[PDB]
RNA sequence: ACUCGGGUGGAGGCCUGUAGCGAUGCUGACGUGCAAAUCGCUCGCAUGAUUUGGGUAUCGGAGCGAAAGACUCAUCGAACCACCU
RNA sequence: UGGUUGGCGUAGCAAAGAUCUAACGGAACGUUGGAUACUGGAGCGGGGAAGGAUUUCGUGCCAACGGCACUCGUACACGAGUUGUUCGGAUACUGAGCACAACGUUACACCGUUUUUAGGAAAAGGGGCAACAGAGAACCUGGGAUUAUAUUCCAAAAAGAAAUUGCAUG
RNA sequence: ACUGCAGACCGUACUCAUCACCGCAUCAGGUCCCCAAGCAUACAAUGCUCUGGUACAUAGAGAAAGGUACACUCAGGGAAGUCGGCAAAAUAGAUGCGUAAGUUCGCAAGAAGCAUUGGCUCUGAGGGCAACAACUCAGAACUGCUUACGGCGGGGAAUCCAACUGUAUAAU
RNA sequence: GGGUAAACGGCAAGGUAGCCAAAUGCCUCGUCUUCCAAUUAGAGACGCGCAUGAAUGGAUUAAUGAGAUUCCCUCUGUCCCGAGUUACUAUCUAGCGAAACGACAGUCAAGGGAACGGACUUGAAGGGCUAAGCGGGGAAAGAAGACCCUGUUGAGUUUGACUCCAGUCUG
RNA sequence: CGGCUCUUCCUAACCUAGCGGCUAAGGGUUGGAUUGUUCACCCACUGACAGGGAACGUGAGCUGGGUUUAGACCGUCGUGAGACAG
RNA sequence: AACGUGUCGCGAUGGAUGACUUGGCUUCCUAUUUCGUUGAAGAACGCAGCAAAGUGCGAUAAGUGGUAUCAAUUGCAGAUUACCGAAUCUUUGAACGCAAACGGCGCAUGGGAGAAAUCCCCGUGCAUGCCAUAUUUCUCAGUGUCG
RNA sequence: GUGGAAAUGCGGCCAGGUGACCAAUCAAUCCUCCCACGGUGAGCUUUCUUUUCACCAUAAUCCACUUGGGCCUUUCGAGUUGUUCGGAACGGGGGCUCAAGAUUGAAAAAUGCAGUUGUGAGUUCUAUUAAAGCAAAAACCUGGGG
RNA sequence: GGUAUCGUGAGGGUAGUACGAGGUACUCCCAUGCCGUGCCUCUGGUUUCUGGAGUUUGUCGAACGGCAAGUGCUCCGACGCUAUCGCACGGUGGUUAGCCAGUCCCAAGACCAGAUGCCCA
RNA sequence: CACGUCCCUCUCCAAACGAGAGAACAUGCAUGGGCUGGCAUGAGCGCGUGGGGCCCCGAGGCGCUGAACCUUGAGGCCUCAUGCUGGGACU
């Protein structure tokens, strides 16, 4: 009845009882292992072993994580969530606007664009008159060539 | 839990060492009446609510 | 890794904030997160602003800190913003100069 | 749910042991004893309950000194010099 | 004259709904029960007059009540204990 | 009031899915291995408060109890076990509050105010209490350290490393 | 700076729960706090899984009637049942359309109502830092359906009452 | 003597605006219309309103509602009209093991009778013991009927009952 | 109270049968709208939709709509608490 | 047959009964009979070689001392009984230095250990009210009365 | 006492501050999680699998030293995801300072473990209603004055 | 006396009913309804043959194969059970429509000296 | 003790349990086969959206393939083939 050692093995294997393995074939030598120091002798001595944690593979998932990248498993039937839960409008607006405010800020820093037009666009960027970076990227180009002519 | 005034710990300590079977040799005295301890307590039954 | 409290207290109050901490022994261990105080401020009636030369020492360690860690070496140094001192140095001077004129 | 399910709602103590009587009758919130009336100097004692007067009167305890002074009055307080 | 787009923002005794707090219906189970009021599903509220621990205050011809004579230790159209009895 | 009875070996012991196997043990359910499921992180997880107060742990035991059984038990018996300058609490905060004092009232203090018609300093407004979730609060890890405690134990290479309080010392 | 000595008190085990507390019990009830993984998913819903835990809820054999169920299915009909659509079914996610009366102009509204939705192989879009990073949306062919988890509103038209959220006879 | 009804209330004044067989209408299922094959229902009108009506608030109201109510679509085992399957029970076993109840019992028909017998009269049945059901009877059990009445019994509430007592105010 | 469910018995017979009103208790006597109902009245079928008893058959069979205690609303009554077989 | 019924004989369950009674109840009496700030009663915690309770006691702890008495106590072991003067009498409690679900904390006094003093233990005092007194006649306060 | 033009750096009483008080969000770290790489161990292995799983740890304390804010100075734009801001000083250059944080190292590899970093996500911590405005105090700090 | 077998049948139960069409105004036909007694070939329903397939999420490293989702879900699905939702069947004699007997159902506590088989230490 | 009945055991037209029907060395049971059915074309290897540098990746598709599997079990068929084979109670 080596229920004590199993208490002990689990503690000094630094795991649960579920993982510790008391050798079925040598219950008696395990049986007289009253001290943690006795059991530690049994652990090096191989009567007691910690089993590896039961596997929980991600290979099904990583293979899925490939297919999702390629757009698999994406469509209408595969969507529980509202389009806003599934990807927040505030999340897009921040990203969109942090990006615009940064590019306006990059040109103002290299002065590709006037410190004047920066307000002209910093404030239009906030009214999403610019869908993208390259929408603003070309507006800065065409808001500027209009100046180049004069 | 942990908390106990020592006065309560002294009392549970009191009732704890008081919670003992009668000595065997006491029953062998002349004119003895006692057999079992009539004041055995069990935590799961009588409560020493302190 | 799930953690539990180590100090005898066990409530998620503001004064009992804790920090999860992987240890050298590869334990993951909650540690008391210090009850940081904001530091010295100019007085509440003067807009209550954090002072510049002063550290936000907890008074538990403020006793052991150097004196100038909690002040600047200016008049009212641990008490007033520099503008607040200058407000007075002007207001002391200019107000007395009008009174000195009201004798005439 | 006034029965067994509200018995679980009750969690505190009204009374802890008294410093005098040792009864679990010390109302912790009104720091007094329901039994001895402690901290009041004069101990609680009612004639409508003599079963309780009798229960805690003198002779109920050791009468630790009173045995000594009783023996002395009986012996005229005889004394060695 | 201050309106029509579009975004932004995150308001509300706002909505759906967890937890939690309830408790409508089945007049379901149980009904000498698991239970001296419970179980199941259903359902209601769930940012608020919310829920909740500790502490503290207010009670018996009294207390407390968004008021049902409700609740005040399974006791309330007057608790419980003892006593008169 | 005690005992006994029929009903009656009956009504039932049907909520939460679950055990199987071999080996061993034993006088005959446990233990281990394997298998199989379950919980499914708002857990039949790991720590605490209240509450409980020895239930802890080991050995033994299984008479009684664990509504079946037990070889097992939170049961029984015996022996153990809880280690702190730093954790929490007090020392040492105040809070809703409370109440000693005094004073007043009451046939009566077991009432009330909570400062007292009041000389409250002993070397302007008396004393105290009231929070283990508020304020305060000097310590960390490693351990081969237990049957059972550890931020508490470890020993001179303190495994070690700190911070901190008091006094004193150059 | 240093060093030297000293650093006292009490708590400390265990529990915290379908057997350790309250409920006469190892009672399906009640009981504050903290930590809290992976996958699907909008998710602390739900399902399932590593870790940590369990395998304790008396068991066996077999499968009358009648029951209980957090079990279904039912031809044709479709509320005729009934006091009463009670109970059950039904709706259902997301996207795009579309949305009436009435209105205090907020709403009503998820009104209502159609519609598309898988798999797969592609495409497009959306950024960062200098001189590599997401993962949503969009589209396209091809192809598949037994319409095939879980979870998830039934709707409408009216009358009475109360304006609203709320409270409230613990145990009809 | 005066004032006061968003005092109690009425409709001294005689019910105004409204609204209704309304949760308020006896008559009554009112009458008409609408809904159906058919409607004591509903909705909408009507108003001889037993007994509507204005902060004892009147009317009307979008939104809200586990509120009452009617109908509709969908839907279905609600039903026609039940059938089949599941799992746990029940059933049988091993273990364990109550309770309620319990005068005594316990087949009926007639009769009589405290006026509906298990005991009596006269007939008719009935071998005994069982197991599972069952729910007709045992006026089965449950609790000295919560109904009602009685008592020179209670308590709660009310009050312009009797008797008072504080409070208030006045002197 | 009612229904539902199930059985049963009667006949001053509704249908059916035999007669010429009589005999005849045999077997049968519908499905629905309103309403708790019974009852009534309607719609439809039907050969017909007869009337009754069985503790106004039948609640340890159910259902709980009626009656329906406490909650509440209205009308009327009441100075009021409260009453109303409304 | 069986079950069931019944008689009898034994036996179990049960605990009446009878006898017993170091208990109660009631009556009567006696006296050098009436607690406590010199810490009472009550409560707590402890003390025996094995001792939980009860009793006894209080860190001098089922007792120390005095007295009488005697040879025991007695479950085992091991080498008393009765009374009463001297003491002992822990934490508390009117409880009183301040508190108190704290075996907490003071101030002053003396001691102790100790130690590189700080810490630590201990004893005693330290509540309020009131009366007396300041016996070598304490220190004071009052726009009280005067001087 | 003292440096610095300045922001500021270093070496009884009185008044002020800390105590001290907000949902969220944003950001940083924390943490957890994922991925990539690399090692190490284990497992699958009929077939297939440069594969699946696990692990790759870094304590307080101390020492040197990017983001957000305040400020100094000097010579219509600024700004946030967002309801702002600016001669009562915006922006730009340099500086100061606070708050987090990073890295350098001491601890500390004599430990752990067993026979590596980095990268992504989440978590974490540090306005609104308001006729609601969202404790106190000791301790402690700093000053003014002495 | 056992055991067994075939029967007897006192007694008790007891049921068929209605409608319509044809044919000619009885007979005679032919369907149906209800009732009743069965049965399951067919047809429908039912699936825990979880049979076979498909399929969703989780999971087993993957394919295969599974597995979990309290039978995951969808399709088909035998056996069986069952439906007026299928199908078969529902008979006479005698007395005064009744009624009785029979057929039909239980039938020896109706105690069958009915028969019969076997053994009767 | 006879005959025999019963139990145990096996089968099911029976069945809550008793009872019933049967068996009693028997194609009885067991697997297997054949069949009748069911489903619906297995595993495995060997035309195609495009894609990657002649092949590879590719859902789906094709071929072997009315295949695969299942088919008596609360109890389909076939003797077709092999396999395995009394004790107790009572009078
Ligand atoms: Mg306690
Ligand atoms: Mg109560
Ligand atoms: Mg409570
Ligand atoms: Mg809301
Ligand atoms: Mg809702
Ligand atoms: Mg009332
Ligand atoms: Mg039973
Ligand atoms: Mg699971
Ligand atoms: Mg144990
Ligand atoms: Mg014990
Ligand atoms: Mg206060
Ligand atoms: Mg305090
Ligand atoms: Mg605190
Ligand atoms: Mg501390
Ligand atoms: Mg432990
Ligand atoms: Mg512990
Ligand atoms: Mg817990
Ligand atoms: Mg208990
Ligand atoms: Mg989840
Ligand atoms: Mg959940
Ligand atoms: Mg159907
Ligand atoms: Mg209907
Ligand atoms: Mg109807
Ligand atoms: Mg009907
Ligand atoms: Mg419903
Ligand atoms: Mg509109
Ligand atoms: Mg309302
Ligand atoms: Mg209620
Ligand atoms: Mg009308
Ligand atoms: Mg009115
Ligand atoms: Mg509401
Ligand atoms: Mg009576
Ligand atoms: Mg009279
Ligand atoms: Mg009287
Ligand atoms: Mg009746
Ligand atoms: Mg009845
Ligand atoms: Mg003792
Ligand atoms: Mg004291
Ligand atoms: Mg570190
Ligand atoms: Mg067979
Ligand atoms: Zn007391």
């Amino acid at each position: 009845s080596l229920k004590l050692q199993a208490r002990l093995a689990a503690d000094i294997l630094r795991c649960g009882r579920h993982r510790v393995w008391l050798d079925p074939n040598e219950a008696s030598e395990i049986s007289n292992a009253n001290s943690r120091k006795s059991v530690r002798k049994l652990i090096k001595d191989g009567l007691i072993i910690r089993k590896p944690v039961k596997v929980h593979s991600r290979s099904r998932w990583r293979h899925m994580k490939e297919a999702k990248s390629m757009g698999r498993h994406e469509g209408a039937g595969r969507r529980e969530g509202t389009r806003e839960a599934r990807m927040p409008s505030k999340e897009l607006w921040m990203r969109r606007l942090r990006i615009l405010r940064r590019l306006l800020r990059k040109y103002r820093e290299e002065k590709k664009i006037d410190r004047h037009i920066y307000r002209e666009l910093y404030v239009k960027a906030k009214g999403n008159v610019f869908r993208n970076k390259r929408n603003l990227m070309e507006h800065i180009h065409k808001v500027k060539n209009e100046k180049k002519k004069e | 839990g942990r908390f106990k005034p020592l006065a309560i710990k002294k009392k549970y300590a009191k009732k704890l060492k008081q919670n003992r079977p009668v000595p065997y040799w006491i029953r062998l005295r002349t004119g003895n009446r006692i057999k079992w301890n009539e004041k055995r307590r069990h935590w799961r039954r009588t409560k020493l609510h302190y | 890794p799930r953690v539990q409290y180590r100090r005898r207290m066990h409530y998620a109050t503001r004064g009992n904030r804790m920090k999860l901490v992987r240890t050298p022994g590869n334990r993951l261990v909650m540690q008391k997160r210090v009850k940081r105080s904001q530091g010295p401020h100019t007085p509440w009636v003067l807009g209550h602003k954090r002072l510049a030369g002063t550290k936000a020492l907890r008074h538990t360690e403020a006793r052991l800190a150097s004196r100038h860690e909690k002040s600047t070496s200016r008049p009212y140094g641990g008490v007033l913003s520099h503008e607040q001192v200058r407000d007075r140095i002007v207001r002391a001077f200019l107000i007395e100069e009008q009174r000195i004129v009201k004798r005439a | 749910t006034k029965g067994t399910t509200s018995m679980g709602q009750r969690h505190g103590r009204t009374h802890i042991l008294c410093r005098r009587c040792g009864r679990n009758a010390y109302h912790v919130q009104w720091e007094r004893c329901a039994a001895c009336a402690y901290p009041r100097a004069s101990r609680r004692r009612y004639n409508w309950s003599v079963k309780a007067i009798k229960r805690r009167r003198t002779g109920t305890g050791r009468m630790r000194y009173l045995k000594e002074v009783n023996r002395r009055i009986k012996n005229h307080f005889k004394t060695s010099l």
